[PDB]
RNA sequence: UAAUAGGGACAGUCGGGGGCGUCAGUAUUCAAUUGUCAGAGGUGAAAUUCUUGGAUUUAUUGAAGACUAACAACUGCGAAAGCAUUCGCCAAGGAUGUUUUCAUUAAUCAGGAACGAUUAGGGAUCGGACGGCGUUUAUUUUUGACCCGUUCGGCACCUUACGAUAAAUCAAAAUGUUUG
């Protein structure tokens, strides 16, 4: 039972899924949300997280994974704490093609300060 | 007798101005005890001391 | 460039001793050591960031998260132990309720083998039983008596019980139970936790302590 | 056994404590189970194997999270279809002065909430101000324009200028 | 002008069913009184009862004025005791 | 007379009140190291912009600016603008209580100056003091958290106004319709 670390940083405009292993430094497979549908406009939709969500799942299923860790944000800086259309569609498609995950947790940076 | 305690209290607050002179609201407290220094000063003055 | 990397890459294997209950935790892809930039960098510096469900395979315990630096490497193989200790984001939002206090210390500690360890800890106010008060409020000089009593507790039973013994009492929140029993004669302080645990380097490398642990 | 947790206080005790079934019959429908703890007073989600939408468990997690901030319970189970999501704005950081802050978050709500339901109307949301934060539910586009109405609204423009600037641009939608 | 009727027949125009986020008014979306084949002259008929009110009128259409006193007083009653409820819920 | 008006002494306190310093915390920007490797993005439509030397992103450090999110209140401190990490120091200040004293020192403000008599009680709010036909600390005495009564002192709610009256202001604009 491998398993891996697949991430989620989606904007309102933009969807990130970044695999990476169980630590954090080695970039498996990244596909932004414009390589998808390419349409200028509406580059974080959950068909473009349904576009890289079954990429990169099954490109490294082709890889060898069979099992993700997923983490999920937005831009917590100063924007929202709430990802935008992407982060559903890609937990979606991620999930229901093929493989199986145990627990979830998502992690987003918190300013205790900002303004 | 009270007139050492406001002295000793308001000399006390000066030396704590001339460890910090800009704490301006300790210098508004500076500035109600002296008026007290002008208050009982004045009576206690009149009354023959 | 076409630089694809799937040959001079490979599958290093990252494994758990003892007290972490698993037998494995990690297999993870890195890149092939060899001349020219050998893999010590590439490799030990990493740390490695897991949940402790797993690793004691109690899953009640899927917060507690804890770092952990890479410091054994054969080939096809590996074996981590305790550096960085972090608590669950969402269950510290989970902790915070309205109408009592949270109570906050950011305490510097050092292990007699001079391991710089701080201790983040956040305590949470109990409303008592039999209270119809809708607060139950501190007094700020009796959250400041509840802060020493508690770097009072941890610098009591710390400065000893090295690193086997300090996370073996630091799993089953011994550290909790003596806080709450400790500091409840002035104040009740339910939900003890002990948000972080600090290292930022570890001064050596050697082995013997690592099998050590092993 | 995927459980998350968030915390509710004890006036909001009662309205979950019957509000409840239709949240977890409604959730009993996405399989992930939970419960209320009555003696600590907690909300617990949790999913077992049969969930055929893993991303229902974030709807979850943000479900009982808008259950904590004192959403009313159908509004909450609102939060699962596809468009809709959650958000808060915090304000109380954003205005430095205490009455002025006060007078310009009722310049927010207005005369009986008209102006409240007149940017939920430009916006197609739902705005709920809960004491010093601002939670808002509905589609990103949404979100993002009344994020943009509660700063403009905080940096002193009136929502009267706001509504004819949303107005006019939904005539300019065309 | 317009949206002097925007903010001020916002109740009523939300009160239909145009917020489908909104749960009194995506309720009132199919609820039945608009889900009938003739609503939007319905509340044609209270907008411009409304406009009429601005421009200057004490009195609507839309009132019985008229009630045995027991169903008045149970109205206002019943009015009163929402708001008292709405009041009491906003100490939250 | 010790005044149901003084200022102070003493005691356990109290305050996110002020000043000095320290201590962390996150995020924002910057730089470096990798893993990188075709877009990132800025929006109402779209562009300037970064981008085969890698921009966005992942991880790990360091430096600096900001502030102290969540506990944060129908509260607490300070007259004001105000007051939010821990800890130390410096003085004030409030409140209670005392078996404390010069005993009229009092009350309101031109000239001037610093900072920017009750409503009628009820239910809640703390800051003390006293008491307990109660749990728990506690291996049992302290002691503290909860519950109760008295009690003061304040910050606000609610009704009736004790009334008013210039109304939009009210437990005060109660004392401008039998005015002293």
């Amino acid at each position: 039972l491998v398993f891996g670390v697949a991430r989620i940083f989606a904007s309102f405009n933009d969807t990130f899924v970044h695999v990476t292993d169980l630590s954090g430094r080695e970039t498996i497979c990244r596909v932004t949300g414009g390589m998808k549908v390419k349409a200028d406009r509406d580059e974080s939709s959950p068909y473009a997280a349904m576009l890289a969500a079954q990429d990169v799942a099954a490109r490294c299923k082709e890889l060898g994974i069979t099992a993700l860790h997923i983490k999920i944000r937005a831009t917590g800086g100063n924007g929202t704490k709430t990802p935008g259309p992407g982060a559903q569609s890609a937990l979606r498609a991620l999930a229901r093609s093929g493989m199986k995950i145990g627990r979830i947790e998502d992690v987003t940076p918190t300013p205790s300060d900002s303004t | 007798e009270d007139l050492y305690f406001l002295i000793k209290k308001a000399v006390a607050v000066r030396k704590h101005l001339e460890r910090n002179r800009k704490d301006k609201d300790s210098k508004f407290r500076l500035i109600l005890i002296e008026s007290r220094i002008h208050r009982l000063a004045r009576y206690y003055k009149t009354v023959g001391v | 460039k076409v630089q694809d990397p799937f040959t001079r890459k490979d599958w290093y294997n990252i494994k758990a001793p003892a007290p972490f209950a698993v037998r494995d935790v990690g297999k993870t892809l890195v890149n092939r050591t060899t001349g020219l930039k050998n893999a010590n960098d590439a490799l030990k510096g990493r740390i490695f960031e897991v949940c402790l469900a797993d690793l004691q395979k109690d899953e009640d315990h899927a917060f507690r998260k804890i770092k952990l630096r890479v410091d054994e490497v054969q080939g096809k193989n590996c074996l981590t132990n305790f550096h960085g200790l972090d608590f669950t984001t969402d269950k510290l939002r989970s902790l915070v309720r309205k109408w009592q206090t949270l109570i906050e210390a950011n305490v510097t500690v050092t292990t007699t083998d001079h391991y710089l360890l701080r201790l983040f800890a956040i305590a949470f106010t109990k409303r008592r039983p039999n209270q119809i008060k809708k607060t139950t409020y501190a007094q700020s000089s009796q959250i400041r008596a509840i802060r020493r009593k508690m770097v009072e507790i941890i610098q009591r039973e710390a400065a000893s019980c090295t690193l086997h013994q300090l996370v073996s009492k630091l799993i089953p929140e011994v550290i909790g139970r003596e806080i709450e029993k400790a500091t409840q004669g002035i104040y009740p302080l339910q939900n003890v936790h002990i948000r972080k645990v600090k290292l930022l380097k570890q001064p050596k490398f050697d082995l013997g302590a690592l099998m050590a642990l092993h | 056994e995927s459980s998350f947790m968030t915390l509710f206080p004890k006036y909001r005790e009662r309205y979950l404590k019957d509000c409840w079934p239709l949240v977890t019959k409604a959730l009993e429908k996405h399989g992930i189970a939970a419960t209320l703890d009555i003696v600590e007073g907690s909300m617990t989600v949790k999913t077992t194997r049969k969930t055929y939408d893993p991303a229902a468990i974030l709807k979850a997690r943000d479900l009982i999270k808008l259950l904590a901030r004192s959403v009313p319970a159908p509004q909450a189970l609102k939060i699962l279809e596809d468009g809709m999501a959650c958000d808060i704005i915090k304000i109380r950081s954003m205005v430095r002065n205490k009455e002025r802050f006060v007078k310009r978050r009722q310049r927010l709500l207005g005369q009986n909430g008209t102006t409240l339901k007149a940017l939920e109307l430009l916006t197609q949301t739902y705005i709920l101000v809960h004491g010093n934060t601002v939670s808002v539910m509905g589609g990103y586009k949404g979100l993002k324009e009344v994020r943009r109405v509660v700063e403009d609204t905080m940096n002193n423009i009136h929502p009267i200028y706001l509504i004819k600037e949303l107005m006019i641009k939904r005539e300019l939608a065309k | 002008l317009a949206l002097q009727r925007l903010i001020a027949e916002s109740h009523i125009l939300s009160e239909a069913g145009a917020n489908p986020s909104h749960w009194q008014s995506s309720h009132a979306a199919t609820t039945g009184t608009n889900t009938r084949a003739f609503a939007t002259g319905r509340i044609a008929k209270k907008t411009t009862d409304m406009r009429i009110q601005a421009l200057g009128a004490k009195e609507s259409i839309l009132t019985q004025q008229k009630m045995p006193m027991n169903m008045r007083k149970g109205i206002v009653k019943h009015q009163e005791e929402k708001e008292k409820k709405r009041r009491q819920e906003a100490r939250e």
